[PDB]
């Protein structure tokens, strides 16, 4: 027992009416060029607008990328792997995806040389 | 990220090594997807290794 209903939806479908000719159906019980026919049809009743809003309505968002060298120790860390026989797998000399993989995954760990380079006391 | 951040004129912060692939792959990380054929011997860019040398 209702007078008035409300209804949300992300997005209807465009093609399958049937679903559409329901939902219109169910909103009030006293009914029985294509898609702009379609939509002509909707539009005493249909409210829908796009994402286009958001401009200047308060989303303020920033991002900023920054740049920073490498040290000494990140020198020679790089230096040291481009400069190994990974060379000939970084020319696709074989398993040409896995060994890239490979060198990418140690280049990123290499971002930090106590990773790699676990620094340990020089105990007597 | 995004999400959590949702508003207040969030500000993100990204850090990249300078003069290393780190960059390309950030600029350019499609390649992965670019490669989803059946894995295994994928044997793919060719041409995309000059990101790798630089």
């Amino acid at each position: 027992q209702s007078q008035q209903r409300l209804l949300l939806i992300d997005s209807p479908l465009h093609n399958t009416f049937l679903e559409l000719w329901t939902m219109v159906h169910f909103l009030v019980p006293g009914i029985s060029k294509v898609v702009i026919r379609l939509h002509r049809v909707t539009q005493p009743f249909i409210l829908r607008r796009t994402k286009r809003d958001v401009e200047k309505q308060l989303t303020k968002k920033y991002e900023h990328v920054l740049k920073c060298r490498l040290s000494n120790r990140q020198k020679a860390l790089y230096e040291d792997v481009i400069l190994q026989p990974g060379t000939q797998e970084a020319l696709k000399s074989g398993h040409f995806v896995n060994v890239l993989s490979i060198l990418v995954r140690l280049q990123r760990i290499c971002n930090h040389p106590g990773l790699v380079e676990p620094r340990h006391p020089g105990s007597s | 990220c995004d999400r959590i951040g949702r508003c207040k004129d969030i500000h993100i912060y990204r850090l990249v090594s300078g003069n290393s692939i780190e960059e390309k792959l950030l600029k350019n990380g499609t390649k992965d997807l670019i490669r989803e054929v059946a894995a295994q011997g994928n044997d793919y860019s060719m041409a995309f290794l000059t990101q790798r040398t630089i």
